[PDB]
C-alpha cells in the first residue's frame, strides 16, 4: 500500500448517481442498431394420435369402411 | 465524506457484474463461465493455461468445454465460483477485497446452504470486513424509484414475482418459477433442427443463443401471428453463423419466446408468466390490490424481447377485472436494474448499520446471515 | 534486393485491405441504425400527435 | 457512449499510468526504462527484470530469440516463477500478455504490487 | 373380405427391408447402396447398365464408386432412393404399387422436408392409395409387446432414445444422438492402421464392415481388458480378405465398439449412449421411473454386439440409485425389431381410418403429414 | 518481369489506400448525422411522456 490504497487504486471522488433525480429515464448506451446479413389466450396442449378423430360421439369406428377404399 | 464504497457484486446464472457503490454504472460486465481444453495439446513452448474464465473463454470457444458453476440460482460446484470471483476482485477491478464491503444478491426461495456457504467464503477466504446479502427483485424496486408495486425479475435461472407495499414486503405471495432464457435457449436449440441446422455442443449454444438475442421478438397474437407467417414469407431473417454459412430461421422468431407464456410447450404445467403475475396480485390483500395493479414493474435480461410489455398488458387486462387499470412500467435499463438499485442501497448512510461485521461473524459461526439478513 | 521489396509492399497492400473491410461494416451498420432511427421517429410523432 | 467502457477506460488509463511511473520507480535501479506498458511486457524480458530487481532473486536466461514462441517462453519463465513464489492467477497466460491483453496486464502489474509490498 | 396386405417398408441408413403385413418376417433384405462404374469399358457388345442397385452393386463393388443415399438418417440423393424404392416393389417384391398401401419409419428428429418429400414421391411416383410414416423407436416398442418402457435404437446413421409410459409418450425427453456404426466402421479405419493395413476404397469400406460384424465385441471392463491384451496374446483373432492375405486383429477388436461409451474418441463432446438413456429417465417424471427401469429395451443392429446387454446393466446400475431393478430387454432378433412392429401396425382394426388417402392429399397438399403423423 | 510486378502492385496499393481514406469521410458524416437524430428522439420522446 505504497502511497497509500486509495491512491494506487483510482476509486471514485464522487457519486454519480446522486445527481440524477430519475434513474428509469436513464439509458447507458445510447440506441440498438440492427443491420440484416378481449380475452386471454387459453393454454393449449399437444394433440393425440391413438384415434382418428371426435367429430361424433357415441360412434363405432370399427363399423365404418378404410379411409382409402373410399372412392 | 468516508468514500471507501462498498463493491457492488451482482451474480446471476447468466452474466456476472460488479462495480463501485455510488456509481450510475457497473464497471465490468463478463459472462460467468469456466472453460477448459479438450483437445490433447501438441505444442512444446506453448505457454500453459489449466482453465479459461470470462470473455477471453468466449473469444476461444473452439477448444473449451464450458461450464456453467449457477444453475437455476444454485451455485451447484464451488471452486469455479472462487475462481469468477478471484478474476473479478484481481483482474477486471484491480482492488484489494480486504479494503471493502461486498453486497450480493440472490434469489427469493434458495436453499440455505447456498447463503450459508457464500457468506462462509467471502469472510474465510477473501478477508472482507463486512457483507451483505440481499434479493434481487427489492433491489430492483428500488432502482425503478417507488416504494409501491410489483416486481417481475426473470433472469437467465430462475423467474420470481414480488409484491410490495409501502416498505412491506408480503412473503406468503412470493412465486418463483423455474423458467428462464436457458430453457428457451434449450427450446431453440430443440426447434432449430425442423429446418435442418444442428447444434450439439457448447460453442454451438452459444451461437444459438445469439441467434436469440439478435432475431427474436414476442406476438400480440399468436395464432394470427402463426397464419401470417404460413401465408407468405413476409417475417424471415437470415443470420450469418461465425464459419460463413447463413441460416434463415422464419417462423420460429415468435415460437421461442412464447414457451415463456405457454410453458406446456416444454412439457411443464406451470402456467405462465402473465398468471403467475396474477397469482401474485390476487394471493395479497383486498385494498392494496389496486395500487398493485399501477406498479407492475418489469426486470432481467429476459424481458427484453421487443413486444413483450404489450403482450403482458393484454394479458392482464383479460385476466384483471374491467373497471381497473393496469400500466406496465418497463424501463429502457432493466437489464443492469439489479445492480443499480444495490449501488443506492449501499448509498445510504442508515445502511452502514446493516452489515455483517468480522467480529459477529467470528461470534457467531456462518449461521449469522439467517438473522441478519431478509 | 527487388525480390525483398515485393513482399514487404504486399503485406503493406494486405493490411490496408483488412482496415477498408472493417470500416465498410462499419458504415452499413451506422446507415441502418439511420433508417431504423427514422421509422421509430415517425411512429413516436404519431403517438404524440394522437 | 457505451457509458460502461466509459467508466472503464477513464479508470484504466489512469491506473495504466500509476502503475507505469511505479515500475519505472522500480526499473531505475538498473539501466533500464519503459515508455509504454502494454507493447514492452511482450517480449518478457522487462518483466523478468522486473522480478529479480523486487524479488532479489535470479532467474533463469531469458532465449535471445525474436520468434513469437521464444516471447512466449520468455513471458513463461516469468510466470513460473510467479507460481513458485506463491502467487495464485486464474486464467494468466503467456499468449494473452504476448497479445496484448489491457486487463490482464494490469491485473499482473497489481498482483505483483499487492505481493511483494 | 376385400382385405389387402399393406406393404411394410423398413427404410434405415445401411439396409432396406420390405415385407407384407401380417407376416412374422421380411420377403426383401438387401443393402442401401447405389454403385456407379468408374473404369472403361472396352469389350463391345456387352450390356451398357448405368447404375448398380442392392446386392447387384455389392458382388461387383469392385468396379464401382458405392453411394449411400441415407447418410446420418437423412435422405440426400433423392433419385437414389427412387431407385431404391422402385427395385424393392419391381424386383424383390414384384407387386402392384398402385394396389397397396405402405408404411414408412424414419429418426424421430430429422428435417421438416424429408417427410413432405417421402409425401410427394410416394403419392405421385408410385401413386399408392395411401401412405403412413411412423417413428422406429415406437415400433420397437410394438414388437417388444409392452406397452410402457423405454427404447433406445442404433441403426447405420443414428442413434435415438423415446420413453412411453403407459402408451402416452413424452416428447420434451426424446434424445438423438448422432453416433452410429458408419462413425464405428470409420474409427475402425482409423485404428487399423497402426498395425499397418490399409483400406482406403469404399470396397474397402465394404470389407472393414465386414471384419467389423465378425471379429468385434464390447469388454465388461476396459482397463482390464487392456492390461489382458498387452499381458499376453491370447486374445487375437485372424481375418482373411478376399485377396487371400490373411490379416491379425489383435488388440483392436473391443477398442472399436468401445467408442459407443466413451465418445471422446472420436472427438465428439456429447456422452456415452448409457448415460443418453439415464438423462433421457431422469428428464422424464418422478412417478414413472421406476416402471422406466424395469423395461429398458435394445434395438437396432448397432447393438448387435457381443456383450452390450451386461456393460450396459453394470453403467446404468452404477448411476441409477441402488434400489430398483435394472433390466436390459434385448430380444434375439432385435435387428430386425422395428420391421417386425410395422407388421403389427398395419394389421389393427383400428390403423384402418390412420391411413392417409390420396383424396387429402390432393386437398391439402404435402404437408398433411405434419397433421396425421406423429 | 518483377519490375512489372512491382508496378502492378504500385498502382492496387495507391488505389486501394485512397478508397480508404474516401470510406472514413463517409464513416465521420454518416456518424454525426446520427447524433442529430437522437437529439430529435430524445426530444420528442420528453414530449409525449409529459
Ligand atoms: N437483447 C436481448 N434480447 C433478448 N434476450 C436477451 C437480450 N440480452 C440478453 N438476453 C437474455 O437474457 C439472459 C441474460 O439475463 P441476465 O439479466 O444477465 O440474467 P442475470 O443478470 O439474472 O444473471 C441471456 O441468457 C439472454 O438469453
Ligand atoms: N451381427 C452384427 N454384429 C455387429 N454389428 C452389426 C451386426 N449386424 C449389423 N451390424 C452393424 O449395424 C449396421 C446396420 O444397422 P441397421 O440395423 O441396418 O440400421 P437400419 O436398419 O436403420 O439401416 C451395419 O452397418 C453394421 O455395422
Amino acid at each position: 500500500q505504497v502511497l497509500g490504497y486509495k491512491d494506487l487504486a483510482a476509486i471514485p471522488k464522487d457519486k454519480a448517481i446522486l445527481d440524477i433525480e430519475r434513474p428509469d429515464l436513464m439509458i447507458y448506451e445510447p440506441h440498438f442498431t440492427y443491420s440484416l446479413l378481449t380475452t386471454g389466450t387459453p393454454r393449449t396442449s399437444l394433440p393425440h394420435f391413438h384415434h382418428p378423430e371426435t367429430t361424433r360421439p357415441d360412434s363405432n369406428i370399427y363399423k365404418k369402411p378404410p379411409i382409402y377404399k373410399q372412392r | 465524506d468516508d468514500d471507501i464504497a462498498a463493491l457492488v457484486v451482482d451474480n446471476g446464472s447468466g452474466m456476472c457484474k460488479a462495480g463501485f457503490a455510488g456509481d450510475d454504472a457497473p464497471r465490468a460486465v463478463f459472462p460467468s463461465i469456466v472453460g477448459r481444453p479438450r483437445h490433447q495439446g501438441v505444442m512444446v513452448g506453448m505457454g500453459q493455461k489449466d482453465s479459461y474464465v470470462g470473455d477471453e473463454a468466449q473469444s476461444k470457444r473452439g477448444i473449451l468445454t464450458l461450464k456453467y458453476p449457477i444453475e437455476h440460482g444454485i451455485v451447484t460446484n464451488w471452486d469455479d465460483m472462487e475462481k469468477i470471483w478471484h478474476h473479478t476482485f484481481y483482474n477486471e477491478l484491480r482492488v484489494a477485497p480486504e479494503e471493502h464491503p461486498v453486497l450480493l444478491t440472490e434469489a427469493p426461495l434458495n436453499p440455505k446452504a447456498n447463503r450459508e456457504k457464500m457468506t462462509q467464503i467471502m469472510f474465510e477466504t477473501f478477508n472482507t470486513p463486512a457483507m451483505y446479502v440481499a434479493i434481487q427483485a427489492v433491489l430492483s424496486l428500488y432502482a425503478s424509484g417507488r416504494t409501491t408495486g410489483i416486481v417481475m425479475d426473470s433472469g437467465d435461472g430462475v423467474t420470481h414475482t414480488v409484491p410490495i407495499y409501502e416498505g412491506y414486503a408480503l412473503p406468503h405471495a412470493i412465486l418463483r418459477l423455474d423458467l428462464a432464457g436457458r430453457d428457451l435457449t434449450d427450446y431453440l436449440m430443440k426447434i432449430l433442427t425442423e429446418r435442418g441446422y444442428s447444434f450439439t455442443t457448447t460453442a454451438e449454444r452459444e451461437i444459438v443463443r445469439d441467434i436469440k438475442e439478435k432475431l427474436c421478438y414476442v406476438a400480440l397474437d399468436f395464432e394470427q401471428e402463426m397464419a401470417t407467417a404460413a401465408s407468405s414469407s413476409s417475417l424471415e431473417k437470415s443470420y450469418e453463423l461465425p464459419d460463413g454459412q447463413v441460416i434463415t430461421i422464419g417462423n420460429e422468431r415468435f415460437r421461442c419466446p412464447e414457451a415463456l407464456f405457454q410453458p406446456s410447450f416444454l412439457g411443464m404445467e406451470s402456467c405462465g408468466i402473465h398468471e403467475t403475475t396474477f397469482n401474485s396480485i390476487m394471493k395479497c390483500d383486498v385494498d392494496i390490490r389496486k395500487d398493485l395493479y399501477a406498479n407492475t414493474v418489469l426486470s432481467g435480461g429476459t424481458t427484453m424481447y421487443p413486444g413483450i410489455a404489450d403482450r403482458m398488458q393484454k394479458e392482464i387486462t383479460a385476466l384483471a377485472p374491467s373497471t381497473m387499470k393496469i400500466k406496465i412500467i418497463a424501463p429502457p435499463e432493466r437489464k443492469y436494474s439489479v445492480w443499480i438499485g444495490g449501488s443506492i442501497l449501499a448509498s445510504l448512510s442508515t445502511f452502514q448499520q446493516m452489515w455483517i461485521s468480522k467480529q459477529e461473524y467470528d461470534e457467531s459461526g456462518p449461521s449469522i446471515v439467517h438473522r441478519k439478513c431478509f | 534486393s527487388l525480390n525483398r521489396r515485393i513482399q514487404l509492399v504486399e503485406e503493406e497492400l494486405d493490411r490496408a485491405q483488412e482496415r477498408l473491410a472493417t470500416a465498410l461494416q462499419k458504415l452499413e451498420e451506422a446507415e441502418k441504425a439511420a433508417d431504423e432511427s427514422e421509422r421509430g421517429m415517425k411512429v413516436i410523432e404519431n403517438r404524440a400527435l394522437k | 457512449r457505451s457509458r460502461i467502457k466509459a467508466l472503464a477506460d477513464e479508470r484504466e488509463v489512469v491506473q495504466k499510468k500509476t502503475f507505469t511511473k511505479w515500475v519505472n520507480s522500480h526499473l531505475a535501479r538498473v539501466s533500464c526504462r519503459i515508455t509504454d506498458l502494454y507493447k514492452d511486457l511482450r517480449d518478457g524480458r522487462m518483466l523478468i527484470k522486473l522480478l529479480e530487481v523486487l524479488s532479489g532473486e535470479m532467474l533463469p536466461k531469458p532465449t535471445k530469440g525474436k520468434m513469437r514462441i521464444h516471447c512466449l517462453e520468455n513471458v513463461d519463465k516469468a510466470l513460473q516463477f510467479l507460481k513458485e513464489q506463491r502467487v495464485h492467477l486464474e486464467n494468466m497466460g503467456s499468449h494473452d500478455i504476448v497479445d496484448g491483453n489491457h486487463r490482464l496486464v494490469l491485473g499482473l502489474i497489481w498482483t505483483i504490487i499487492l505481493r511483494f509490498q
